[PDB]
């Protein structure tokens, strides 16, 4: 054929070199999540940083909001973002259209898959760098998280982490679950929920970050909003209020 | 998309895929026509080293391509299958269309037209095959014989020999035959085509497989028995010019 | 393999260069155009007593008006014999009158461009370029007696005189000596046959030599092998008196 | 390596362009000097024509797109009948479906997008041929320089083929003086073939070589073709 | 055209007020004279704040109103929110091209914040054409006369309510292929508050 | 513009071999110990669960998928090749055969539908060839319960048990001494979870082991409780108490 | 594009060669041995399925023996997979011809179609070609009993005794000595199974390492009845024989 | 080295540094499998060094923990392999 | 490292296609062009360069218009961004038809967007290398943004690229702190004249021609417009004022 990285055919070793360093530095471009479940509300906190006073940071965006109901947080660029983006509003909206119900984030994970394997056996195209994250609160599930990978691997999670601060939030909630006895914590109102994420957060990545610096999105049973600049300040400011 | 190349130029104004065609054929069997003024013999070979085959299903070398023409050839049978059902259909196109029994000239530009296609044209390879096309156009007795390459080029030739030791069979040919006085009578003609092919076959004498054109459409294959005996003959000779 | 798209510093083409490779190695086509007539001659070449010699030829019509010798490969041009003859027949029924040999010249040339992968300009589903170069001899109304050299490059010259083939050096060389401005059919015929014999390594025979000619009582002519002959045996004596 | 870049069309390279792609604007030089020369009424084209020997005829270097239009090339045939034909079904529409002749700039930014799509195309090719196209729309007297990579630019003069920083460097001089005579078509062709023969330094100037092409205001796009160029030298 | 039709209720309009657009409609669905549904919804969602009155035959309706959907879906998420005009165009469209096999007659009205609220009157044919308010419907001829003198600017949210109860109770009494139930959708800067007036209600009021 | 990649990326080399086949071959030996079990009685398949992370759902995670309504499929080699492959094999089972025939397609000739696949996959270019080697095990009431493996090039061999993966032959050794048919199927379930003790050490539990059955009916797998009209399903795959049950029975 | 991202492996070669169809040949004689005795009134057919365990099923014994017609069955040598498209397409390639004129294909027809496909995918396309080997097993009223190989160059060839796949050498040297001309069926079961053991490594020759199928023309079957022996009929033979050592 | 072998290793140098009864082995047993005997211990003595530097004396499952997380890694890689996740 | 510097369907291990990188490059090789956002509008001006006085003012200006009430500008190389642009032209035709309304700002970065993505998606077509600067006025607010070549884009407050792009950041950086966002819209073109004046500080081997362009929705009514006449010169004036040389 050719070789095994100049076009997407098998390694000797029966690996993807693609696959795998799609992996790696897609995470490293100044980015780190995590997504936690509420009672009744699923958060992710989510780095967000302009390094110029000139550009503005609205348009600036690795929330976006699918649907009005569905939310994909991005772990990777913006030309592959649009990439995967364009084609889950599309699948969104189709699926409204022609199963006269709204998207799961599962059913949207899945298809997502298997559409990047097809494009990894391809030799004129390349699987997508980005990790996707969907997010809502189904009422056929509760708040839901799951997640797809590239690799054309995906797989649902209840509370997950990227980037290489995935130990330290890990640990955080698992040694807290185990106690508890449940992978969800019981709180009504969003803003209680958002500070229980904050607490885990401040803790495991070792700091806190400005209102602009942070983008917060809330998935609500049929609404998802991301938090206004003021709003995420009222929070860490909150928090502060009880110290 | 697979239109794209497949034959490239040489530096030295040939075609490598051409060179490479030629070989195939050489490494090959062995196939010859010798032509009277009242027949076009074409002597083929069978050279069975084995006796596991079973000989009437075992391809023949012998086509028909219309009633009253032939085509002979030493190269790979498969792609060989393929020209030979292109040839066939060709014929009868004409004889629907024109109302007329076909013409030997256009036929072999017809043989030369596909191969020569497939040298100008990417994504195909030219066939592992040459050829010798033969027959007699209508309410004609005068022989015809061509020669067409995977090249795509094509003469006329008046004996020609080709595959495996052609040079020793042009050579043996050339003194055995004038333009001026070419043989009448089938025996003879005959007689040569089986004595040069006797040379380059080793032991064959069912292994020889003659097949003698007269004019349109009688078109008859001489059998082991009779071949026997010319080779007999021809151990005859052999001590009368000693 | 090799490039179809990929030039010389200069900016000459690899495929092309290579074009010109195959051409040199035909027999000679010698064409003389004159105020009476075009003569177009050739070297069949070969005499062999197990070979028709005088039932091929290299000088093919195309029309009632228009010939063609060539040089080069031979199996080349059949193709451009098949694309000319049909684009010479559909312009007849059209304004029922001759076609130009410098139109037929660039309808053809253009077709003689695809070789290789495709482009989006173009379809490019040969391979290769043709190897053969041709003089197309021909008659129209509105020109009178014309001579055209076509190279498969794209570049088509008409002349008054031109020889292509392998012996073309010297050709051409004599060609401009024995060219003026006065000359006539008959002469040229003869002049023909002189730069034959001169380059021949054998005696001019007609079974290694064909003339052809163009009168417009009669249009494209083949020079036929019993007069090509007669002019051959007048030929031998005449010289063989100079000496 | 030259080798590595080069092979198909579809490959940048550090340079910020591909190799190739000089290689096509070399070819212009190569091919015949044309100069170009506008005044502002009317447009002036100037066109040296080869040939090969003695008794080979002439190439045309002007090709006549229109009864208002034409063009010049330098560089490499094949291509320049390809464009010029594209041209041609260009103008018919435009005239068929618009009733509009179509503008030097119109056609240019045509041209170019053209240009790109077979520069992006990997069997593609660049057209190895530079082109100088006149006319006299409703916009004005108009000169363009043609590029095969997609680079068009309007001018007042320029050259291109044979030392066409030679042919420029008297244009830049004469040009004040030349382009201010507005209604006077003789002027402006004369000081045409004075720069041509200037450029020229190891050829010479004849008639026959020689071959104007004018349009403007009041004159349809007219050729003086051997004999009749002898009176503007 | 197609092959069948489910007929409707042929009396539908939008009137505009003070605080946006009022859409107002009347349900009820029969095949032939066998009354297929008494109880219907007609008021079809092509964005949040903006929807739609069906009219023409259910089918052609619903086949154009999903492709409409799946289009202002894509919109509204990506090109910002849609206005009734961005609507009307795709409806027209359409439908104009699909003249021959299809026959929708919609209005679209919506309520937007950067325009308030719009009407865009979609004809059984297919065009665009805004008006202040429209009627449609076969019913809407009848009481041509009332919505002229009694509309009037800057509207209160009850007094619309009363005027639109009133102008398509007058249109089911004297039309025979309306009745059922009156749906609306008051679409207003605090969000879309849906109403349903069993046969009872209306008739009286 | 666009492609033009039609030359395949599958080809021989010197020896007869196709290197494609022969790198996603390596995958698959690297891949998760699955093995099959026909127990006469039944048919027990048994494949690692596997989780990515404590907090990581593994219900949406597929290692054992029902291809057809009493045939269900495991694996050992490269995760994304096997979930398109499943698709392609459930799409074409439903639309040729599920109202044609009246029925699922026969185990045999399932295996053949596979294996098409992957053949012409591996015969064109524009794409490299699926790197999979699967265990189809299953049950069609015209040819009882059947094992079969498929390959990566879609060549397909019957067997009555096996496993692949990594640690394939000695977990072969201690099936074949245990097994030699005419067996309950609980039984097989018990001397699979043996044969896989003894194959992974570090940490073992049924919480690691995903299990499938195709060997049983309740009403519920009819998919009603009235009147019979068909049989209707016997795949059936356990929960984890199910199996941790299964574990304490010796 | 794909010119220097692709290869050409489908060109000639300096010897007149085409690189994978010679390769081809390489993994045929390598995989598992087809034997195809004509007799005159039968055809013997014998495969050696090398290796067969009790993990395997040795059950199914349709493993190499495929019958396209009722009329005609090949054995195969070589992969299962390159084998079933040929397989499923031959087997159409049929129900043409018997819609078309009412009457069965030949044998002869059906071979010259498989061999241009085959011929084919290296002949265009740049792909890649079978790698598999066909016995044909095949009746004419033309021809009588007919036996044919096809390779994957489309060369093809008539026989009345052949050997693919693995051992073809040993088994053809005892087969040309200890064949008769012309035979009956139960003599050909004797001379086979003779052939057979000793081209089976030691002492291996089992039914359930054997596949057997005869077509013989019957007086309870009617004429041109394939068999495709099951294991129990293959312990019969070996047994009379005396030959399963 | 399989898990009766890691487990002495973690023993033999947790002997040697600070321990308590928070030291917790089971919690190590799934965090490694099967690494050489010179990595095991390599990773444990390296662990002890590394909290000391730290500027803690104690050593608890705890500081083991926040020792060999850092060290692990520094680039983010999804998963194991391929092959299975 | 390789195979990445030829294509861009497959995936660097720096999560950046060394051909992308290239992309990037003849960008700043590029004129300086800017883009200034203001508190009604935007306003575009562009360094084009004079050589010779056989160029022709105003029909080699770098300022294209799509739809109505966008102005685009670019840095880099010609023919690649009157492609881009071509092509925004046609879905902007499209769009107006469709939808009855104009194309948006936003709408334009991403159909820009998806066309360069694409192209970054195949190694079978070459992308662009161009970034263009771009902005209007439309329903829903004015916008300036900047698509790069990659494929990344963002809506900004100010923008610069090209050889002059970092002198251009300078200036720019201190006159919007200054002032709001950059005050009026008239103010605007003074300023914008100011940044092109040391802009042209990183060139000084050519002379240049200012060109500006506005579109405003209080001093033009949300048209684009060229600014020329007695606006471009009064521009021209303060600019050689406040910069001396």
């Amino acid at each position: 054929a050719g070789y095994d990285r100049h076009i997407t055919i098998f390694s000797p070793e029966g690996r993807l070199y693609q696959v795998e360093y799609a992996f790696k530095a897609t995470n490293q471009t100044n980015i780190n999540s995590l997504a936690v479940r509420g009672k009744d509300c699923t958060v992710v906190i989510s780095q967000k940083k302009v390094p110029d006073k000139l550009l503005d940071p609205t348009t600036v965006s690795y929330i976006f909001c699918i649907s009005r109901t569905i939310g994909m947080v991005v772990n990777g660029p913006i030309p592959d973002a649009r990439n995967a983006a364009l084609r889950a509003k599309a699948e969104a909206a189709e699926f409204r259209y022609k199963y006269g119900y709204d998207m799961p984030c599962d059913v949207l994970a899945k298809r997502m898959a298997n559409l990047s394997q097809i494009y990894t056996q391809r030799a004129y195209m390349r699987p997508l760098g980005v990790i996707l994250t969907f997010v809502s609160v189904d009422e056929e599930l509760g708040p839901s998280i799951y997640k797809t990978d590239p690799a054309g691997y995906y797989v649902g999670y209840k509370a997950t982490a990227t980037g290489p601060k995935q130990q330290e939030i890990t640990t955080n909630l698992e040694n807290h679950f185990k106690k508890s006895k449940i992978d969800h914590i019981n709180e009504e109102s969003w803003e209680k929920v958002v500070e229980f994420a904050i607490t885990h957060m401040i803790d495991a990545l070792g700091t806190e970050f400005s209102k602009n610096d942070l983008e917060v999105g809330v998935a609500t049973k049929d609404k998802f909003f991301t938090l206004s600049a003021e709003n995420i300040e009222e929070r860490l400011v909150a928090i502060a209020e009880q110290d | 998309g697979y239109d794209r190349a497949l034959s490239i130029f040489s530096p030295d104004g040939h075609i490598f895929q051409v060179e490479y065609a030629l070989e195939a054929v050489k490494r090959g069997t062995c196939a010859v026509g010798v032509k009277g003024k009242n027949c076009v013999v074409l002597g083929c070979e069978r050279r069975s080293t084995l006796k596991l085959q079973d000989t009437r299903i075992t391809p023949s070398k012998v086509s028909k391509i219309d009633s009253h023409v032939v085509l002979s050839f030493s190269g790979l049978n498969a792609d060989s299958r393929i020209l030979i059902e292109k040839a066939r259909v060709e014929a009868q196109s004409h004889r629907l269309t024109l109302e007329d029994p076909v013409t030997v000239e256009y036929l072999t530009r017809y043989v030369a037209g596909v191969q020569q296609r497939y040298t100008q044209s990417g994504g195909v390879r030219p066939f592992g095959v040459s050829t010798l096309i033969a027959g007699f156009d209508p309410r004609d007795d005068e022989p015809k014989l061509y020669q067409t390459e995977p090249s795509g080029i094509y003469s006329s030739w008046s004996a020609q020999t080709i595959g495996r030791n052609s040079k020793t069979v042009r050579e043996f040919l050339e003194k055995n035959y004038d333009r001026k006085e070419p043989p009448a009578t089938v025996e003879e003609c005959v007689k040569l085509t089986v004595r040069s092919l006797l040379e380059v076959v080793q032991t064959g004498a069912k292994n020889i497989e003659i097949t003698v054109v007269k004019p349109d459409s009688d078109i008859v294959a001489l059998s082991s028995e009779e071949i026997n005996q010319y080779v007999t003959q021809i151990e005859q000779e052999k001590q009368e010019q000693q | 393999d090799r490039g179809v798209s990929t030039f010389s510093p200069e900016g000459r083409l690899f495929q092309v260069e290579y074009s010109l490779e195959a051409i040199k190695l035909g027999s000679t086509a010698i064409g003389i155009a004159t105020k009476e007539g075009v003569v177009l001659g050739v070297e069949k070449r070969a005499t062999s007593p197990l070979l028709e010699s005088d039932s091929i030829e290299k000088i093919v019509e195309i029309d009632r008006h228009i010939g063609c010798a060539m040089s080069g490969l031979t199996a080349d041009a059949r193709s451009m014999i098949e694309h000319a003859r049909t684009a010479a027949v559909t312009h007849n029924l059209y304004y029922d009158e001759d076609i130009n040999v410098e139109s037929l010249t660039q309808s053809v040339c253009d077709l003689a461009l695809r070789f290789g992968e495709g482009a989006s300009g173009e379809e490019r589903l040969m391979s290769r370029p043709f190897g053969v170069a041709l003089l197309i001899a021909g008659h129209d109304a509105d020109d009178g007696y014309q001579l055209f050299h076509a190279e498969p490059s794209g570049t088509f010259y008409r002349y008054n005189a031109k020889a292509i083939g392998s012996g073309s050096e010297g050709a051409q060389a004599e060609l401009l000596n024995e060219w003026h401005s006065s000359l006539t059919l008959k002469e040229a015929e003869l002049l023909v046959l002189k730069i034959l014999k001169q380059v021949m390594e054998e005696k001019l025979d007609e079974n290694n030599a064909q003339l052809s000619c163009i009168t417009k009582q009669d249009g494209f002519k083949i020079y036929d092998n019993e007069k090509t002959a007669e002019l051959i045996k007048e030929l031998k004596e005449k010289e063989a008196a100079e000496s | 390596f030259r080798n590595n870049y080069d092979g198909d069309t579809v490959t940048f390279s550090p340079t910020g362009r591909l190799f190739q792609v000089e290689y096509a604007l070399e070819a212009i030089k190569q091919g015949s000097v044309t100069v170009g020369l506008r005044s502002n009424t009317h447009a002036v084209l100037v066109a040296l024509k080869r040939n090969a020997d003695e008794l080979s005829s002439y190439q045309k270097k002007i090709i006549k797109c229109d009864e208002h239009m034409g063009l010049s090339l330098a560089g490499l045939a094949p291509d320049a009948r390809v464009l010029s034909n594209y041209l041609r079904q260009q103008c018919n529409y435009s005239s068929l479906v618009f009733n509009r002749k179509l503008a030097v700039e119109r056609a240019g930014h045509l041209l170019c997008d053209k240009a790109q799509k077979n520069t992006q195309s990997y069997g593609g090719r660049p057209y190895g041929v530079g082109l100088l196209i006149i006319g006299y729309d409703k916009s004005g007297a108009h000169l363009l320089e043609f590029q095969p990579s997609g680079n068009v630019t309007e001018l007042y003069g320029t050259a291109i083929g044979a030392r066409s920083q030679g042919a420029k460097t008297y244009l830049e001089r004469t040009l004040d003086t030349f382009i201010k005579i507005d209604g006077n078509p003789d002027e402006l062709i004369k000081a045409g073939v004075e720069a041509i023969s200037q450029s020229l330094r190891d050829e010479s100037l004849t008639v026959d070589n020689l071959s104007i092409a004018i349009v403007g205001k009041d004159t349809p796009f007219t050729i003086y073709d051997g004999e009749a160029v002898a009176k503007y030298i | 055209l197609k092959k069948g039709e489910v007929s409707l209720g042929t009396s539908i309009m939008a009137v505009t007020f003070k605080d946006g657009v009022i859409l107002g409609a009347d349900s009820r669905t029969t095949t032939g004279a066998y009354i297929a549904n008494r109880v219907t919804d007609k008021l079809t969602r092509v964005h949040d704040k903006i929807w739609c009155c069906r009219s023409g035959s259910a089918a052609d309706t619903q086949a154009i109103a999903d492709i409409v959907q799946y289009h202002l879906e894509l919109y509204t998420s990506q090109y910002g929110t849609p206005s009734t005009e961005t609507a009307a165009s795709v409806f027209k469209e359409l439908c104009y091209e699909n003249k021959d096999n299809l026959t929708a007659g919609i209005i679209v009205a919506g309520y937007d914040d950067k325009n308030k609220g719009e009407v865009y009157t979609i004809p059984l044919g297919g065009s665009v054409h805004k008006l202040p308010y429209a009627i449609a419907g076969s019913g809407s001829t009848f009481i041509y006369g009332y919505c002229d003198k009694n509309f009037r600017e800057n509207m209160s949210k009850e007094e619309t309510v009363d005027f639109i109860k009133h102008s398509l109770s007058q249109a089911i009494k004297w039309d025979g292929s309306s009745g059922g139930v009156i749906r609306m959708v008051v679409l207003t800067a605090a969000g879309v508050e849906r109403l349903i007036f069993y046969p009872d209600e209306y008739e009286q009021l | 513009m666009t492609d033009r990649y039609s030359f395949s990326l599958t080809t021989f080399s010197p020896s007869g071999k196709l290197g494609q086949i022969d790198y996603a071959l390596t995958a698959v030996k690297q891949g998760v110990t699955s093995l099959g079990i026909k127990a006469t009685n039944g048919v027990v398949i048994a494949t690692e669960k596997k989780s990515s992370s404590p907090l990581a759902m593994s219900e949406t995670l597929s290692k054992v998928s029902l291809l057809t309504p009493d045939i269900g499929a495991v694996y050992s080699g490269m995760g994304p090749d096997y979930r398109v492959l499943v698709d392609k094999s459930r799409k074409v089972a439903h639309t040729s055969y599920k109202r044609i025939y009246g029925e699922y397609p026969p185990t045999k000739l399932l295996v053949s539908e596979v294996a098409k696949i992957m053949q012409e996959a591996t015969q064109s270019g524009g794409v490299r060839p699926f790197g999979v080697s699967l265990l189809i095990a299953g049950h069609d009431e015209f040819n009882g319960f059947s094992l079969y493996q498929v390959d990566p090039s879609g060549s397909y061999f019957p067997w009555k048990a096996t496993a692949i993966g990594k640690g394939s032959v000695a977990a072969k050794t201690f099936l074949e001494k245990r097994w030699n048919d005419e067996l309950e199927l609980e039984d097989a379930i018990h001397i699979a979870l043996l044969t896989l003790k003894e194959s992974v050490e570090g940490e073992f539990n049924g919480d690691t082991i995903e299990l499938a059955i195709i060997g049983d009916e309740n009403p519920d797998l009819l998919g009603y409780t009235g009147i019979p009209t068909d049989k209707g399903p016997r795949f059936r795959k356990l929960t984890s108490q199910e199996i941790n049950d299964r574990l304490e029975a010796l | 594009g794909s010119r220097r991202y692709d290869s050409r492996t489908t060109i000639f070669s300096p010897e007149g060669r085409l690189y994978q169809v010679e390769y081809a040949l390489e993994s045929i004689s390598h995989a598992g041995t087809a034997i195809g005795i004509m007799a005159s009134d039968g055809i013997v057919l014998a495969a050696e399925r090398k290796v067969t365990s009790t993990l395997l099923e040795q059950d199914t014994s349709t493993e190499k023996l495929y019958k396209l017609n009722d009329k005609i069955a090949v054995a195969v040598a070589g992969l299962t997979a390159d084998a079933e498209i040929l397989i499923n397409t031959a087997r159409i390639h049929a129900q043409n011809y018997l819609k078309t004129y009412n009457e069965d294909i030949p044998v002869e027809i059906l071979v010259r179609r498989l061999s241009d496909i085959k011929q084919g995918y290296t002949q265009h396309g740049g792909l890649r070609p079978f790698g598999v080997s066909f016995i044909y097993a095949g009746y004419d009223d033309r021809y009588g009993y007919q036996l044919y190989t096809s390779n994957p160059s489309g060369n093809y060839t008539g026989w009345k005794a052949i050997s693919v796949g693995a051992n073809t050498s040993a088994a053809q040297t005892l087969l040309q000595m200890d064949y008769k001309d012309d035979m009956k069926v139960d003599d050909a079961i004797e001379l086979a199974l003779k052939t057979l053991s000793k081209t089976t490594d030691s002492s291996a020759l089992t039914y359930d390492r054997l596949e057997f199928a005869t077509i013989r023309k019957g007086a309870n079957d009617g004429e041109v009845y394939q068999k495709i022996f099951k294991p129990q009929e293959i312990k019969d033979i070996l047994v009379k024989t005396g030959i399963t050592k | 080295r399989d898990r009766r072998e890691r487990r002495l290793i973690f023993g033999t140098i947790a002997s040697k540094m600070s321990l308590a009864p928070e030291a917790d082995l089971d919690s190590l047993i799934i965090r490694n499998d099967s690494l050489s005997g010179a990595v095991i211990a390599a990773i444990m003595q390296e662990a002890g060094l590394r909290a000391v530097r730290k500027n803690r004396y104690v050593i608890l499952q705890s500081d083991l923990e926040e020792a060999y997380a850092t060290q692990v890694k520094t680039d983010n890689t999804v998963d194991k392999f391929d092959f299975y996740k | 490292g390789t195979g990445y510097d030829l294509s861009n369907s497959v995936f660097s291990p720096d999560g950046r296609n060394f051909q992308v990188e290239y992309a990037v490059k003849a960008v700043e090789n590029g004129t300086t062009s800017i883009g200034i956002k203001c508190n009604d509008g935007v306003v575009f001006a562009v360094e084009k360069l004079i050589t010779s006085k056989l160029l022709v003012p105003q029909k080699n200006v770098k300022i294209q218009v799509v739809d109505r009430h966008i102005g685009c500008v670019y840095s880099g190389l010609i023919p690649d961004g009157r492609h881009l642009v071509n092509r925004g032209r046609e879905e902007a035709a499209s769009f107006k038809k469709l939808y009855k309304t104009p194309i948006p700002i936003p709408a334009f970065a991403d159909r820009l967007g998806q066309y360069v993505q694409a192209h970054t998606l195949y190694n079978s077509v070459r992308p662009f290398g161009v970034s263009t600067i771009f902005g209007g006025v439309d329903k829903n607010g004015a916008h300036l943004y900047m698509l790069e070549p990659s494929g990344s884009y963002w809506g900004y407050k100010g923008a610069a690229t090209g050889k002059g792009r970092q002198s251009a950041k300078a200036e720019l950086e201190k006159l919007v702190d200054h002032h709001p966002e950059g005050l009026s819209a008239r103010e605007a073109v003074k300023q914008a004249a100011k940044i092109i004046y040391l802009a042209h500080e990183d060139n000084k081997e050519k002379d240049f021609e200012l060109e500006i362009s506005w579109c405003s929705l209080s001093e033009t009514n949300g048209l684009h417009k060229f600014v020329k006449g007695d606006l471009l010169q009064e521009a021209i004036d303060f600019a050689q004022k406040e910069i001396n040389g």
